[PDB]
């Protein structure tokens, strides 16, 4: 598959991102597309060459390497500029696969930056007598921005039958052009199943902040990339 | 100091208008045709064994081959109507002139279309026995002449007529020499 | 004005 | 150089059957169908420049005289929640896609036997769940979503309510929820 | 069959020339102009009706001369065959004294497109309003190709289109006077 690094990048008003890209082994070309508020076209590179390129500032350039790997490069950068940035190869007009892309937020500042608090919520004695199913709920509180991955784990392995996760999240003050993030997650498995002191379950955050190179302002912690997160051992 | 040539040729087919569309995708290494695509056949075909294996290989890419296949309405019928108003539908009035080299000649340049009807006539009277002509020769700048010629003697008091009907005119233009 | 359309180049197999 | 997508969102009930539509302003050397999920990955479902392709459950039709393509997503299924985009080659531009804005696809579950209850959970937190999937949840309090338990072919929905219950969910709750508590 | 349109695209080694043009019933509608990577319409009014993005050309020729070479290797470096030109000089109109006109030198049938040409008036060379189209394709995958030279009537002069290519023994040279 295509890959993209990084997966996600906070940059303040001013600064420059480089972002890489590989394409599928066996793919010549790459393609590099925004989508803000629809993708919109970028660049395409072919055995090392820029073949053609969108309607961008030249702020936005590029290149590819003679591996066929390339390099997005944005340098004076602006809030409009903050987009999911996507990677592309193909055959020359044949079908396009894309990676998993680069989340890239552009701030004023940093200063209102948060990792979550997370918490664990065992399930009810009344469920379990109602249904003979156990549903754990998780929350992640009080993080900015909304650069989050939210993943259970049960006895150390990673889980995805029985869980649901918000679609997108809600923000804790819902009229501010600013503020923090809420978002939960249920994992539900059978009565029996919770009901087995042996057993653990873990909700765990991803969290993606600021990284160690970056300025920090303020008294408090410094909002680092980071998990979060929270257990509970299944009671009997 | 040997040279190597590689040529690719699409070639749009159209028969009436855009009603029937053949698509002919060609390479040629060297003045040899070694492979094409004909929207005929609907897949690549080796012409000489030079070729082979790029069929095979073209083949196997199904993208390509459903792109091309779609090609004589994405591709051919869509140039053919970007294009018509300056290229089919492309005019210019033929200049016609008469002279003596003996020998009758009617001069028609710088017309367009390639479509035309040169015709002589002896007192109103055709005249299809005895008329040399050059063909149809392409100026290269989209205009076309061609000069056709009569055996006669001119006996004075005859008319001579060079009749010429073309796309450009509705009705037929005519030089008349006389005398 | 209107733009006109091109077939791209088939890259011949490698090696 | 346009991209129109119809419709610009859509609700099913996991069974149903739609078409996506997309229609566009130039010939168009390929088009091609994306489903983009939450996380912003794209899948390609259909390479379609003419003719009509099926594959599984989902078929599309592109008309390249015409100038449109029909996505058809037969007996649909919660997993196709997401963005469905049309994306299009356009024959006189190499090495470039244009995009539609696409349509988003919410897919949500037939609950045949509901068992609407509302739950109190401890470390706040209530949970709405097993209500069908006709409920609208009133905005802390999150939307609903899906869980699928998906080897006891088990699916339900449930949201969530923190900072008592029986006030938080108010929004139409059906007539007869199981509360305890 | 009533109308061709033909995307031909060539690449020479080891001269490393390229060629993009489009072709209607054997006619120039465009090329692009590899330096300085725009569209050049054959006649300026057609730049009106239409356009070209030159960097889709620009494209198919780095694919073309990668061809090219693959395809090279595969033929065990088999060089291409030089085949000499024809040459005809022709007039625009019909000559007349101090009427001004224009000579055409077509060269046809020859490959590869390579060749060196000279207009000389009375053995010297000239080059006064001088031009010429690229090199155009031909379905026996040889070449044509114009040169034009206008000028004034008169009894004394002699004119000579001069060619060369590789495919001839000395300088081709092809007389033009007005009798
Ligand atoms: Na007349
Ligand atoms: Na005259």
């Amino acid at each position: 598959g295509v890959t993209q690094s990084p997966t996600h990048l906070i940059k303040t008003r001013g600064q420059q991102a480089t972002l890489r890209c590989s394409p599928i082994s066996g793919h010549t070309s790459v393609y590099w597309y925004q989508q803000a508020l629809g993708l919109q076209f970028l660049l395409w590179y072919d055995e090392g060459e820029e073949r053609n390129r969108g309607n961008f500032p030249p702020r936005f350039s590029g290149r590819q390497f003679p591996n066929y790997s390339s390099e997005l490069n944005v340098n004076a950068l602006e809030l409009e500029d903050s987009a999911l940035y996507l990677c592309a190869s193909s055959q020359i007009r044949e079908t396009q696969y894309f990676g998993p892309g680069t989340r890239l937020l552009v701030l004023e500042d940093l200063k209102n930056v948060f990792p979550p608090e997370v918490a664990v919520f065992e399930p009810s004695e009344a469920e379990i007598s109602h249904t003979q199913k156990a549903t754990l709920v998780c929350l992640a509180t009080g993080f900015y921005p909304d650069h989050v991955e939210l993943s259970w784990w049960v006895n150390g392995k990673e889980v995805h039958s029985g869980v649901c996760t918000d679609p997108q999240p809600l923000k804790e003050q819902p009229a501010l052009n600013d503020s923090r993030y809420a978002l939960s997650s249920r994992l539900r498995v059978s009565a029996t199943f919770w009901q087995n002191p042996r057993n653990h379950f873990r909700c765990q955050v991803q969290f993606y902040g600021l990284s160690e190179n970056d300025e920090w302002t303020q008294d408090r912690a410094k909002p680092v990339t980071q998990i979060v997160s929270a257990e509970a051992w299944g009671r009997a | 100091r040997p040279r190597f040539l590689w040529q690719l040729k699409f070639e749009c087919h159209f028969f009436n208008g855009t009603e029937r569309v053949r698509l002919l995708e060609r390479c040629i290494y060297n003045q040899e045709e070694s492979v094409r695509f004909d929207s005929d056949v609907g897949e690549y075909r080796a012409v000489t064994e030079l070729g082979r294996p790029d069929a095979e290989y073209w083949n196997s890419q199904k993208d390509l081959l459903e792109q091309r296949r779609a090609a004589v309405d994405t591709y051919c019928r869509h140039n053919y109507g970007v294009g018509e108003s300056f290229t089919v539908q492309r005019r210019v009035e033929p200049k016609v002139t008469v002279y003596p080299s003996n020998l009758l000649v009617c001069s028609v340049s710088g017309f367009y279309p390639g479509s035309i009807e040169v015709r002589w006539f002896r007192n109103g009277q055709e005249e299809k026995a005895g008329v040399v002509s050059t063909g149809l020769i392409q100026n290269g700048d989209w205009t076309f002449q061609t000069l056709v010629m009569l055996e006669t003697v001119p006996r004075s008091g005859e008319v001579y007529t060079c009749q010429v009907e073309h796309p450009s005119v509705t009705s037929p233009l005519t030089v008349e020499w006389r005398a | 004005g209107e733009l006109i359309g091109i077939l791209n180049a088939a890259k011949v197999p490698a090696d | 150089i346009q991209v129109e997508q119809s419709p610009p969102d859509l609700i099913l009930q996991e069974g149903a059957n739609s078409t996506l539509r997309c229609n566009f302003s130039d010939s168009v050397n390929n088009l091609q169908w994306f489903h983009q999920n939450p996380w912003g990955q794209l899948i390609n479902l259909f390479y379609i420049p003419s003719g009509t392709k099926q594959n599984g459950r989902l078929s599309a039709t592109t008309v390249a005289t015409e100038r449109y393509s029909l996505l058809y997503i037969s007996s649909s299924q919660t997993t196709d929640s997401g963005v469905y985009f049309c994306a299009v080659d356009r024959g006189s531009t190499l090495g470039r896609l244009y995009f539609g804005r696409g349509t988003q696809l919410t897919v949500w579950p037939d609950i045949q036997k509901p068992d609407p209850a509302v739950y109190q959970l401890r470390d706040s937190v209530c949970l709405f769940t097993d209500f069908d999937s006709q409920t609208n949840v009133s905005q802390y309090i999150t939307d609903k979503c899906v869980l699928d338990m998906r080897s006891m072919d088990f699916k339900s929905n449930s949201a969530v309510a923190w900072s008592a219950c029986a006030n938080a969910f108010n929004s139409i709750i059906p007539e007869d929820t199981f509360f305890p508590s | 069959e009533e109308h061709v349109i033909i995307q031909a695209e060539f690449y020479l080694n080891p001269d490393q020339s390229g060629e993009f043009m489009f072709d209607f019933d054997g006619d120039e509608i465009f090329h692009v102009d590899m330096a300085k990577k725009e569209t050049v319409w054959r006649l300026e009014e057609f730049g009106r009706f239409a356009s070209f993005e030159a960097q889709g050309a620009l494209a198919n020729i780095a694919v073309d001369k990668a061809n090219l070479e693959i395809m090279t290797k595969r033929s065990n470096y088999t060089p291409i065959t030089n085949v000499p030109p024809e040459v005809t000089v022709l007039t625009n109109s019909p000559v007349e004294l101090r009427e001004p006109n224009v000579l055409i030198c077509f060269i046809d049938k020859f490959t590869p497109p390579v060749v060196n040409v000279t207009w000389l008036r009375n053995g010297k060379p000239v080059t006064t309003g001088v031009s010429e189209t690229v090199f155009l394709p031909r379905e026996d995958h040889l070449f044509r190709k114009f040169h034009y030279l206008p000028f004034l009537p008169s009894t004394e002069d002699v004119y000579d289109c001069r060619v060369e290519h590789w495919g001839l023994d000395e300088p081709l040279l092809k007389h033009w006077e007005f009798d």
